[PDB]
């Protein structure tokens, strides 16, 4: 049972917000708003098409924050030559989507941008 | 007794080329160089890290902000986080290549001394290291 | 009398931390630490010389975060053709301090970096 | 209508130069390619900057990640934060020069749509803007 203002997709509740903050901001934003609830999640190609339905409130060109963050420092590395890696050499970045044909940009998470914010009923 | 043009260092040759190649084919040609040959790997907390930003301060053109190492996320996937922030795992990925930056290189900022991942396509100068001949 | 580690320079409070965090993260951190604590300020050389003396743990030719932040969203802009600038429009970058020679480069505000927090309060 | 080699938009004449110039010699170039010329302007909330972009993206030749516009910094200072994060005042300050960017150019990634701040110093291709014929 999700109150107004956030539509609703496949058991899942969904709404788009007007505000410009950083990833770490509108990730904090959306727990705020709601019990367990985050920055959205794409789990399909279908949910991301109706997500897309909901950034009508956005200037163009423009990404949309998604629940991913600090997607270079989560990764593995490993030289070319004999060398073994020795386990934060990254900067933080995180993902945006374009509304357009809903591709994902990795870009700063310093970046403000709109967001979509997502929870289970 | 390292290739003329090659300087040493621990036991091995190392070289800065002023070429321009993407990632891929700069480590080909690291390895056309000399047999062992590779694009450069680095022990940060040696003097491995001096030595090397050293070659490359003294002999790249002042314009060029970055040289190749042989470092690369050895992720398939192209962002490397296994999880959304609401907990759920990463199945379904849509990522726009061009943002994807896998390749490590040597950062002029601060000496070419600390290094930074780009788009693997990009083509910048270099550093190749192998064992001596 | 500084608290636990810390250490003291004409009157105020100073204290190296080997944590790599991002600019708003170092500062936010600082700001918990202690009661009015913020990322360190350089109000001079010799402040600065003192303060080189308590990072000697960081990786040699790296650079720790000091007080300055968004320092290009904080600018005026004109076009060369004189229409008038209408205020997002540049990089979030912050300034990190060489302890070595006292040089400070501007970059990033999303590099993971070690810091130092300072306190008069 | 416009010259050869120029292409009109919205009564305006538009140029991309491959010669890389430094920001300050670029405005210089262009406004003696043209009687009012400039570094191109972007007014964002047009389809000016989609014109532009295009311009960039079809006529442009290298791998080459920027081209000047022109917008820059009037600020004198060497950054614009006037106050450290404890409120203090700066006085005393040791910025290293190439670390400052007060030049503005199109990003290739995008389309040449979003713009950066990058070292007036360094060279890169640009965009020139002229009142038609
Ligand atoms: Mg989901
Ligand atoms: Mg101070």
């Amino acid at each position: 049972d999700c109150p107004p203002d956030w539509s609703s997709y496949e058991g899942h509740c969904y709404r788009f917000f007007k505000e410009w903050m950083h990833w770490d901001d509108a990730e904090e934003f959306c727990t705020e708003q709601q019990t367990g609830a985050h920055l959205v999640s794409f789990q399909s190609k279908e949910e991301a098409d109706f997500v897309r339905s909901l950034t009508s409130e956005m200037l163009k060109g423009d990404v949309v924050w998604i629940g991913l963050s600090d997607v270079w420092n989560k990764c593995r590395f490993e030289w070319t030559d004999g060398m073994e890696f020795d386990y934060l050499i990254a900067e933080y970045e995180c993902v945006a989507s374009k509304p357009t044909n809903n591709k994902w940009w990795i870009i700063p998470c310093t970046r403000f941008k709109n967001f979509v914010c997502e929870f289970q009923a | 007794d390292c290739p003329s043009g090659w300087s040493s260092y621990e036991g091995n040759c190392y070289k800065f080329f002023q070429q321009k190649m993407n990632w891929a084919d700069a480590e080909r040609f690291c390895s056309e160089q000399a047999k062992g040959g590779h694009l450069v790997s680095i022990k940060i907390y040696s003097k491995e890290k001096d030595f090397v930003g050293d070659l490359v301060t003294k002999n790249i053109q002042s314009s060029d902000l970055y040289a190749w190492i042989g470092l690369r996320v050895e992720n398939k996937e192209k962002q490397c986080s296994s999880e959304w922030s609401d907990g759920s795992s990463v199945s379904y990925e849509n990522v726009v290549e061009r943002t994807v930056k896998k390749c490590f290189a040597l950062e002029k900022d601060l000496g070419f001394v600390l290094w930074i991942n780009l788009y693997c396509a990009q083509k910048n100068p270099f550093v190749c290291k192998s064992p001596p001949p």
